[PDB]
């Protein structure tokens, strides 16, 4: 998976997620066109196993039909019809809580867009029943889900990776998240 | 070497190179909506486990001059043939032909470009086109995608083609070059979206999938159409607007995360000591809880009637029902967020 955010000098903007689902996919490349394939029917609910949740009807698989999906891409914009904020995130299903994470960050506690992208991240989907929490968290923040009973579990690696944009006074400001590398542009 | 504080345009993606294309081609006086088609097809690319032409999108697009947000549906369909009991296993929902949905990214680039492209469609190819004959360094995200999938990859002699140097992974820095790929951007750039859907690609796809195992025939390729959705997803937050796609994606979800802790006036001070920030961290996890716990009623609104749940999911009642359900002092059992089914 993979998010971008977009804003032109006009104004206008976009929010976009894409994904083959699971890193590379299903495991096919054509030979002849190189086209590397989606497993996006893991997507699906099935009426057998857990991955987890249990089979949820609304999901299952039928012809013609769309898995649902944990991407949010998303765009904030003023009453004044300005466009305020550009964000969404990819990987695995941390992409709604990063997400909301970013926006609470930048919106409410007040940090730039690169700390709001750089900031820390948790995880919680109810299933599985585990809060997990990113290597460099604030321990204190640890400390009190650990004592109103939350069991958590530090990540190995990273949750999720964020890409934003966010208006401020002195034009626009970009991040692209140090856990997957990129770096944005502009003029 | 820059502040990434722009004057006028900024594109953020998870590769440089692809950040670049974008403003190049923003300079060249392309819409928002040709920088980003230019960028995800580098991304296509550079994180090539990520996204793709064999994979499925969503396009979330705010047009200043008409002051109105839009939502653009290209994910993956199941095809004609797949049906509610075709896998026993997660194995075999993951990997091979059966596991690939119909890719959706080709008719989604059109659409989009067929309604705020200022470029040329060839255009937005080009500079793809040459970095995968050229080739170029492995990126940090890519290099642990490598190492993550290490042994799938060396086992499997079409990937490894690619993706390894002397069969063994490529690693950070190594030059990754897609000689495969570029020829069949290449005849986007000059055919168009019909080469890939009903044009001089699609048997191709067909034997491809087909081939390991998938069901994808022509038929699903050839009926595959992109969704212009007018009215997106909103919330209402303080003084602003949100926009985002309703289910099949998760914008319900994060309307009722967000409506549920807008409710608890978070402010600068929320972190100003342990104690106020371990309650508020605290209220963002009962949160997310109480969101996933509604997602389980959600699908395909083609399929699944979900108008009154998503009306629900995003109401400003609803969300202060769950609220008040959440304690201070601590987490609750599953079954206590009323996780339902029908
Ligand atoms: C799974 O089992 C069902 C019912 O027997 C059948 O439709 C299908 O052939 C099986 N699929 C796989 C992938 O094993
Ligand atoms: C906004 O909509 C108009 C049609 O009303 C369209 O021509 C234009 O491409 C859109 N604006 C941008 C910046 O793409
Ligand atoms: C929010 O959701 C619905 C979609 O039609 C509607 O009540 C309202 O117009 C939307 N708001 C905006 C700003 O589009
Ligand atoms: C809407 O919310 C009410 C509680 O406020 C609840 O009774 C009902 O289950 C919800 N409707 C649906 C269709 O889930
Ligand atoms: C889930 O996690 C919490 C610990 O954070 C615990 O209170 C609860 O009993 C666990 N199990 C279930 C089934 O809810
Ligand atoms: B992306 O690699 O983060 C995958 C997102 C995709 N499925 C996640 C569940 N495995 C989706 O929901 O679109
Ligand atoms: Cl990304
Ligand atoms: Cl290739």
């Amino acid at each position: 998976t993979a998010h971008l955010s977009v804003v032109a000098e006009d104004g206008s903007a976009v929010s976009a997620t894409s994904t083959i689902n699971l890193y590379f996919g299903s495991k096919v490349r054509s030979p002849v066109s190189g086209i590397l394939f989606n497993n996006e029917m893991d997507d699906f609910s099935s009426p057998s196993i857990t991955n987890g949740v249990p089979p949820s009807p609304a999901n299952f698989i039928q012809p013609g039909k769309q898995p649902l999906s944990s991407m949010c891409p998303t765009i904030m914009v003023g009453q004044d019809g300005q466009v305020r904020m550009v964000v969404g995130a990819a990987g695995g299903t941390q992409i709604t809580t990063a997400t909301a994470l970013a926006i609470i960050y930048n919106l409410w506690f007040g940090y730039d867009v690169k700390r709001a992208v750089e900031e820390p991240r948790l995880h919680n989907q109810l299933l599985p029943n585990v809060t997990t929490v990113e290597r460099n968290i604030d321990q204190a923040v640890t400390a009190a889900l650990e004592t109103r009973h939350h069991h958590t579990q530090i990540a190995s690696t990273f949750i999720a990776v964020v890409q934003a944009i966010v208006r401020t006074a002195g034009g626009w400001a970009a991040a692209s998240d140090s856990r997957k590398g990129g770096e944005p542009a502009g003029y | 070497p820059d502040n990434h504080v722009y004057t006028r345009a900024a594109v953020a993606a998870d590769a440089k190179q692809c950040s670049k294309i974008g403003r190049d081609a923003l300079r060249d006086g392309g819409s928002a909506v040709d920088a980003a088609i230019a960028a995800l097809l580098c991304v296509g690319l550079m994180n090539a486990h990520s996204m793709g032409i064999g994979g499925g999108l969503f396009l979330t697009i705010y047009n200043s001059t008409t002051r109105k947000a839009e939502v653009i549906n290209a994910r993956e369909v199941a095809p004609r043939l797949a049906f509610a009991t075709m896998f026993n296993s997660s194995e075999q929902s993951q990997k091979g032909g059966l596991s690939v949905a119909v890719p959706g990214e080709i008719r989604g680039y059109e659409l989009a470009h067929q309604r705020h492209g200022r470029l040329p469609w060839a255009r937005l190819f080009q500079p793809s086109i040459q970095l995968a004959r050229q080739g170029f360094p492995v990126g940090k995200g890519l290099a642990a995608a490598l190492e993550n999938k290490r042994t799938v990859i060396e086992q499997q002699p079409v990937l490894c083609e690619v993706f390894c140097r002397d069969r063994k992974v490529l690693r950070e820095g190594e030059r990754l070059t897609l000689p495969q790929l570029a020829d069949t951007y290449e005849t986007l750039a000059i055919e168009g979206a019909q080469a890939f859907y009903n044009g001089s690609l699609t048997a191709q796809i067909v034997k491809d999938i087909q081939a390991a195992g998938g069901i994808v025939t022509a038929e699903d390729l050839n009926n595959y159409r992109a969704e212009l959705i007018e009215h997106p997803l909103n919330i209402s937050l303080g003084d602003a607007v949100l926009y985002m796609p309703s289910a099949p994606l998760s914008g319900p979800v994060l309307a009722l995360i967000l409506n549920i802790l807008k409710g608890y006036n978070f402010s600068r001070e929320s972190v100003e000591s342990p104690e106020q920030k371990g309650l508020t961290y605290h209220r963002i996890v009962e949160a997310f809880r109480f969101a996933y716990a509604k997602r389980t009623l959600l699908g395909d609104p083609k399929f699944v009637d979900v108008t009154e749940v998503v009306r629900n999911m995003t109401s400003e009642f609803f969300a202060a029902q769950l609220r008040a359900q959440i304690s201070d002092d601590t987490t609750h059992p599953i079954s206590y967020y009323k996780p339902e089914f029908y």
